[PDB]
RNA sequence: UUAAAGUUGCUGCAGUUAAAAAGCUCGUAGUUGGAUCUUGGGAGCGGCCGUCCCCUGCUCGGCGCCGGCCCGAAGCGUUUACUUUGAAAAAAUUAGAGUGUUCAAAGCAGGCCGCCUGGAUACCGCAGCUAGGAAUAAUGGAAUAGGACCGCGGUUCUAUUUUGUUG
């Protein structure tokens, strides 16, 4: 399930190679996990404590820092991998005709494999990050089911 | 612009500069120092237009480099040194010293002291550093950068400093009910109690500070000089002791002097 | 004893002996094939505007259904077996507070305050059914319903109305007056 | 189809109150239009109206007077400030001295000259004088 | 007026103010739950079975009776239909229209008509995907007409 | 080029005949969508009412006392728009306070006989941050009970304050 290319993937914090007293078993073949909280009242979930993926851009068991904005919006299109994009949308108001119009500016976030449970319509909220990528530049906190869905 | 600026028109300096329109087309840029550009103030504004020393831009330099001002104890030959928040200014011959403190309105006022309270200056510390030997480290809003210092000196608490030593005298502690004042924004000069200090995680945390009468006002933590414990100021106040006359009330004083000046 | 309470405190001695006299009526009568399971829960006496006083029992919603076949004979054996004290069954209903944004499932539409208060109204009026209502607006701002009943069973209620005025303005405090209108049948 | 039933209320107590009777038959029932009706009643420009209880949607019977010259519906709801107010009671107004605009306020709804004294603003609903 | 014709016509019930069940009814609450039942039993419709019960049973409402409608107590049970009636009535009509066109090559209005009942087919077919009672992968198409029920 | 132009019309134009309703119908994106959810009360002043107070739950403590009460607080409380307040929002310029540049456009000066001053204030569309209310408009709670609540019954990983010193 891991392991896929051509390269080892580790968490560049832990030590995985610490030599116990026998090398058998009864205690080793349990790899602790890193993590931390993100802060700003957000609760780390169970998935990233004893989960098994290895990321370097997940908000929970990577390099990356939550500060700046945090936003909302609804997610759209699950195609691309590891990332998805989300949609906000908008009031606008004129002065010179006082109504409104709504508008819409998608953009694309990072989905770590923590959260599995996404469906297209799913409202998640997202944190300001470092840039990841050309135009990724928000990492999800959480993720909200929409209605329905009761399965 | 290929690199940093070195002029500053007139008409680009910050107001409580205090300057007028038709004299010139520059403004006094201070040289880098302890303090902003927008927070401090140069040598020759307050000797060319607060004490009325000087009249031009060269009597000034010859007041400057003859030895005869002193600055936090020490000497300075810079006519574009920056002063800001009370910068003990001492003049050795006719034995005068200012304290700067911004009064009633957003603007410095000449406050003339005595020598034994121009002794020492009171300053906010910024952070807490750990140096290389295990040192603990202070940095001061005047970047003062002080060795071994009190264990209980806090992020945003004040400190006391005698000019001749460069060490820790006394201290107030951060808490509701210590004498405040704030150094920016809308609210300047105005002297009040801690009351409310509220957090907020991951951006201003904002403070609430009652004045002496009943007005009350809210500003950034970083807008926050601590001045007293309790009620008694520990440095002498200007004049009005900043309580924010409000346009009336100034209108009624403006007239009751008019009056009685006749 | 016969009288039962949700909340786990002790009964006084008047509903204690209203439980006592519905124990005994049922005891000297044909009123125990009827009233083996069916008990009471509160009772109140409220001054009923004027010389003349009436007593409301509070009585479950599930077992109202049973005791609408039973009402025919109970109410006049309770004036008999006391002096002239009329006798109203309101049964007991929870008014639950809006959910709000400051403070857990749906509160439904049936414990809602307007719902409770029409069924308070529909069950204070058990022989004479609601066949019209209207509502008066003064020049005070205040609201006067008014209720209109059928030309049904009339002589066994008309005496009963100002009865029925007073503990629903005790109970809710809607000053309601009650017609007897002759409109379809 | 409706959109508004204060709209239609409106329209039809002001047509029925140009044709000079003296009972109006509002259809629809809200708690918009009886607190409208309430407003209009507590500042002395109608009379004893009705609220008929139907388990389908109440009606209102209104007892007229010759007292109302124009009650109208301004649509969509426009929100406004305490400042933006002003240029609202200008335009539509027809005079300082009399005339009242309601418009929707959290306290509820209400005329513009209270909450001109309660320092609050909303969504407008209508005027009438 | 009705959404795929001119005319304004006013032509339904008129259910009454009295919140009463009648005394002369002598049909308890169980005895029309095993009717309803046998009805549903019979293979009927839901309106079929309220206009069977108020001819033939002298019940006014049955919600009013019983407590709620037809389609909760057959859902209850567990024998109400799959598929709404409704729009199994407008599936069984485009069938028996196209089973006339393409049996009828020259007529035109019935072709319109068929344009018509396809439109309304498909708006209750979104109306029953956005109350999440069709699945939503469900599609109605004339391939398999004949051969769905 | 602006007003006059209600001859661009959001406020605020016209479409039978003067310029102008697609030949008709279905239909996606867009725009607009019915009723319905807490009413009413008390301590009092002026004499029923225009102003006053009351009708979200829980782990640590200072305003007071004799393990028992109130007050507060490390920390959480269904989310939006709308509305009021607060922070910050460069100057000049626009209103605007003071001031006999001989008035004014100006300018930030000046007045008493070393002394006393001023060099304010408002505005800064929207968007981002905050604190009282939820009337207005839109979403969601449970119907296959994978609904709340109450005390019980089985499966696991970890905390030093202890089974006489220490292993």
């Amino acid at each position: 399930d891991i392991q896929t290319e051509r390269a080892y993937q580790k968490q560049p914090t832990i030590f995985q190679n610490k030599k116990r007293v026998l090398l058998g078993e009864t205690g080793k073949e349990k790899l602790p996990r890193y993590y931390k909280n993100i802060g700003l009242g957000f609760k780390t979930p169970k998935e990233a404590i004893e989960g098994t993926y290895i990321d370097k851009k997940c908000p929970f068991t990577g390099n990356v820092s939550i500060r700046g904005r945090i936003l909302s919006g609804v997610v759209t299109k699950m195609k691309m991998q590891r990332t998805i994009v989300i949609r906000r949308d908008y009031l606008h108001y004129i002065r010179k005709y006082n109504r409104f119009e709504k508008r819409h500016k998608n953009m694309s976030v990072h989905l770590s494999p923590c959260f599995r449970d996404v469906q297209i319509g799913d409202i998640v909220t997202v944190g300001e990050c470092r840039p990841l990528s050309k135009t990724v530049r928000f990492n999800v906190l959480k993720v909200t089911k929409a209605a329905g869905t009761k399965k | 612009a290929r690199g940093p600026k070195k002029h500053l028109k007139r008409v680009a300096a910050p107001k409580h500069w205090m300057l007028d329109k038709l004299t010139g087309v520059f403004a006094p840029r201070p040289s880098t120092g302890p303090h902003k550009l927008r927070e401090c103030l140069p040598l020759i504004i307050f000797l060319r237009n607060k004490l009325k020393y000087a009249l031009t831009g060269d009597e000034v330099k010859k007041i400057c480099m003859q030895r005869f001002i002193k600055i936090d104890g020490k000497v300075r030959a810079d006519i574009t040194y920056p002063a800001g928040f009370m910068d003990v200014i001492s003049i050795d011959k006719t034995g005068e010293n200012f304290r700067l403190i911004y009064d009633t309105k957003g603007r410095f006022a000449v406050h003339r002291i005595t020598p034994e309270e121009a002794k020492y200056k009171l300053c906010k510390v910024r952070k807490i550093f750990v140096g290389t030997k295990g040192i603990p480290h202070l940095v001061t809003h005047d970047a003062r950068t002080i060795r071994y210092p009190d264990p209980l000196i806090k992020m945003n608490d004040t400190i006391q400093i005698d000019l001749e030593t460069g060490k820790i005298t006394d201290f107030i502690k951060f808490d509701t009910g210590n004498l405040c004042m704030v150094t920016g924004g809308a609210n300047l000069g105005r002297i009040g109690v801690i009351t409310n200090r509220e957090r907020h995680p991951g951006s201003f945390d904002v403070v609430h500070v009652k004045d002496a009468n009943g007005n009350s006002f809210a500003t950034r933590l970083s807008n926050i000089f601590v001045i007293g414990k309790g009620n008694k100021p520990w440095i002498s106040l200007p004049r009005g002791k900043g309580i924010r006359l409000t346009i009336a009330e100034e209108r009624d004083k403006r007239l009751a002097a008019k009056q009685s000046s006749g | 004893a016969k009288i039962v309470k949700p909340n786990g405190e002790k009964p006084d001695e008047f509903e204690s002996g209203i439980s006592q006299a519905l124990l005994e009526l049922e005891m000297n009568s044909d009123l125990k094939a009827q009233l083996r399971e069916l008990n009471i829960t509160a009772a109140k006496e409220i001054e009923v505007g004027g010389g003349r006083k009436a007593i409301i029992i509070f009585v479950p919603v599930p077992q109202l259904k049973s005791f609408q076949k039973i009402q025919v004979r109970l109410v006049r054996e309770l004036e008999k077996k006391f002096s002239g004290k009329h006798v109203v069954f309101i049964a007991q209903r929870r008014i639950l507070p809006k959910p709000t944004r400051k403070s857990k499932q749906k509160r439904p539409r049936s414990r809602t305050l307007t719902a409770v208060h029409d069924a308070i109204l529909e069950d204070l009026v058990f022989p004479s059914e609601i066949v019209g209502k209207r509502i008066r607006v003064k020049l005070d701002g205040s609201r006067l319903i008014k209720v209109h009943l059928d030309k049904a069973q009339q002589n066994n209620v008309e005496h009963k109305v100002e009865t029925f005025s007073g503990v629903y303005k005790k109970l809710t405090g809607k000053d309601v007056n009650f017609e007897f209108p002759e409109f379809q049948l | 189809v409706r959109m508004n039933v204060l709209a239609d209320a409106l329209k039809s107590i002001n047509n029925a109150e140009k044709r000079g009777k003296r009972q109006v038959l509002i259809r629809p029932c809200s708690k918009v239009i009886v607190r409208f009706l309430t407003v209009m009643m507590k500042h002395g420009y109608i009379g004893e109206f009705e609220i008929i209880d139907d388990h389908r949607a109440g009606k209102i019977v209104v007892n007229l007077t010759g007292r109302l010259n124009k009650c109208g519906v301004i649509s969509p709801r426009f929100d406004v400030q305490l400042k933006d107010l002003e240029k609202w009671q200008n335009n539509l107004l027809p005079s300082r001295q009399f005339g009242f605009i309601v418009l929707t306020t959290s306290a509820g709804i209400m005329d513009h000259e209270e909450a001109r004294r309660k320092h609050t603003g909303g969504k407008i609903l209508g005027f009438f004088f | 007026g009705r959404m795929h014709a001119p005319g304004k016509g006013l032509s339904q019930s008129a259910l009454p103010y009295r919140r009463s069940v009648p005394t002369w009814l002598k049909l308890t609450s169980d005895d029309v739950k095993e009717q309803i039942y046998k009805l549903a039993k019979k293979g009927l419709t839901p309106s079929q079975i309220g206009v069977i019960l108020r001819d033939s049973h002298g019940v006014a409402q049955v919600r009013f009776v019983t407590g709620n409608k037809i389609l909760r107590i057959l859902k209850s049970k567990g024998l109400a239909p799959d598929l709404p009636e409704d729009l199994y009535h407008l599936i069984k009509k485009a069938v028996a229209v196209r089973k006339h066109l393409e049996r009828n090559r020259k007529d035109k209005d019935a072709k319109f008509r068929l344009i018509l009942i396809e439109s309304r087919i498909h708006r209750l077919a979104r109306y029953y995907k956005t109350k999440r009672v069709l699945p939503p992968n469900w599609k109605y198409e004339s391939s398999t007409a004949s051969a769905l029920v």
